[PDB]
């Protein structure tokens, strides 16, 4: 802080003279030392310490006396009426002078201990007249910045009363086109995450990057709207309600692309399911259908929170659970053609048990949730009936 | 996904692929790690690009494109892009089952 530099000056001034009697004369020990040279060297490093603290706002003064003195200028201008646009220009200029006047006001008072603290443990003075001059001639500006500014002040307050009337007819038909932009915004993401592509792939994915532009889009004009709440300054809560108002919506498309990336991960799986069809093996099946189960129950845990309508897309991977569930039971090598036939007539499907490679792409039109059931009692029954075969054949040989 | 060759080339395929990510994957888990590679690489490519989708790979042989993307990030060698550039950069060797487990983690905004 600006005291722990003060407090760190004064004692860096008492360590500065501790050292320079610390020295000391020529000791005798056996044979003669003289530290004169070293002397010397010890108060060069001192007086570098030193002068780092004493010229820390050396440096920053004169930068805060030239970013100071631009604020000067723009008073300098001033001018009453005239021309609208200079006062659009003119104005955030009082808005800068509110919150640097209540800052500033908080951060003469240490700024003004730190020439004071260095002057007690520094006896040589620094830019000997001037900076005592340039101390008294801050002061003089920053009294007639206030005078000035009490009276811009006055005036801005008329002319901005005009412009605030200005400002909310603006604000209204902003505000009617935002909502209207919003609502679009929410109902682009909702198209993609209302679309499932099981099945459907690459459009759904462009009408996510088609997503993102818009989203893009609304964030250029959220921007402009903040900026103009700015510019209007006036503290109005209002102003900040409607920046609230966009980050909400920004957070709706955030959920919405989250929901596009997770229907992308479900498509991916779906794409492996077909392909294992066209595969089929039953041997495959079985370690595919246990794969795929097992991955489709973590996906199901994972989404969470998001947007409304979710429910609709998650319970297409419940079917899709049952699909590879039903997969799974004619994994089963037990079943024989005429175990099969029994089945296949119960079904329906011109499929048998061993047709073919693509045979399990045949398999996906009959629902797995509708026709496990069915399927189930068979691969049971024919599983049973192996056991008595089995025993036949002991009997038999 | 994206095959590179190249730091140059790893950054690339990060940049043509804006919308999502591209991870570039900079040699691998030793071990006759080329073969490898482009077999983990179809399986990622199913789960990244097909399942998810949220990601394209591209497997960086080799050179030490990884050690760029993480480089230019002040932020085997993973190196994500957004847009083309890093966004997110791991180093190590996983197996197989280790690579299962980042699939669910997948995929990152």
């Amino acid at each position: 802080n600006l005291d722990l530099f003060d407090e760190k000056i004064t004692h860096l001034k008492a360590i500065q003279q501790e050292i320079s009697r610390i020295k000391t004369p020529e000791d005798i020990s056996w044979l003669r030392i003289n530290l004169q040279p070293m002397k010397t060297a010890l108060d060069a490093r001192v007086t570098r310490w030193i002068r780092v603290y004493t010229d820390f706002l050396v440096n920053q003064f004169r930068t805060t006396q030239k970013n100071l003195l631009d604020f000067i200028e723009k008073t300098k201008d001033g001018i009453k009426k005239n021309p609208a646009d200079h006062e659009n220009l003119h104005d955030k200029k009082l808005l800068m002078s509110v919150m640097k006047v209540i800052s500033d006001v908080k951060d003469v008072e240490p700024r003004r201990e730190g020439i004071i603290t260095r002057m007690k443990e520094m006896v040589t003075k620094l830019k000997k007249h001037n900076v005592p001059i340039t101390e008294k001639g801050t002061d003089d500006p920053l009294q007639q910045i206030d005078n000035a500014n009490s009276n811009f002040i006055e005036i801005y307050g008329r002319v901005f009363k005009v412009k605030a009337d200005i400002i909310p007819l603006q604000a209204e038909e902003t505000q009617n086109i935002k909502r209207d932009l919003d609502i679009f915004m929410k109902e682009v993401e909702s198209f993609r995450k209302e679309f499932m592509q099981k099945s459907m792939g690459y459009e759904n994915i462009n009408n996510a990057y088609d997503t993102i532009m818009v989203y893009y889009h609304k964030l250029t004009a959220i921007e402009g709207r903040a900026l103009e709440y700015n510019n209007l300054e006036k503290a109005f809560e209002l102003q900040k309600s409607n920046y609230k108002q966009l980050k909400d919506c920004m957070n709706d498309l955030k959920n919405l692309k989250t929901m596009w990336d997770a229907i992308a991960l479900i498509h991916f799986q779906y794409n492996d399911w077909k392909t294992k069809p066209w595969r089929q093996i039953k041997a495959d099946i079985l370690l595919d259908t246990n794969k795929t189960l097992g991955t489709q129950i973590k996906n199901l845990p994972k989404e969470i929170r998001n947007f409304k309508g979710y429910n609709v897309i998650v319970e297409k991977v419940k079917n899709m659970g049952t699909v590879l569930p039903l997969v799974s039971a004619l994994h089963s090598e037990f079943m024989e053609d005429r175990h099969w036939s029994q089945l296949k007539q119960i079904t329906g499907t011109v499929f048998d048990h061993n047709s073919l490679s693509f045979y399990f792409e045949d398999i996906l039109a009959l629902n797995l949730y509708k026709y496990e059931n069915t399927v189930n009692e068979i691969v049971d029954v024919a599983q049973k009936e192996a056991k008595i075969e089995k025993k036949l054949k002991n009997i038999e040989q | 996904t994206t095959t590179v060759t190249s730091e140059d080339h790893f950054m690339t395929f990060y940049n043509e692929n804006n919308k999502k990510l591209i991870v570039v994957d900079v040699y691998p888990g030793w071990s006759g790690p080329c073969t490898a590679m482009y077999p983990t690489y179809n399986q990622l490519m199913i789960s990244i690009d097909d399942f998810e989708k949220r990601i394209d790979i591209l497997l960086l042989d080799q050179d030490k494109l990884v050690t760029y993307k993480n480089d230019k990030f002040h932020a085997p060698k993973f190196l994500f892009i957004s847009e083309g550039k890093i966004i997110d950069e791991v180093l190590g060797t996983n197996i197989p089952v280790f690579i299962e487990k980042v699939n669910k983690y997948i995929p990152l905004s």
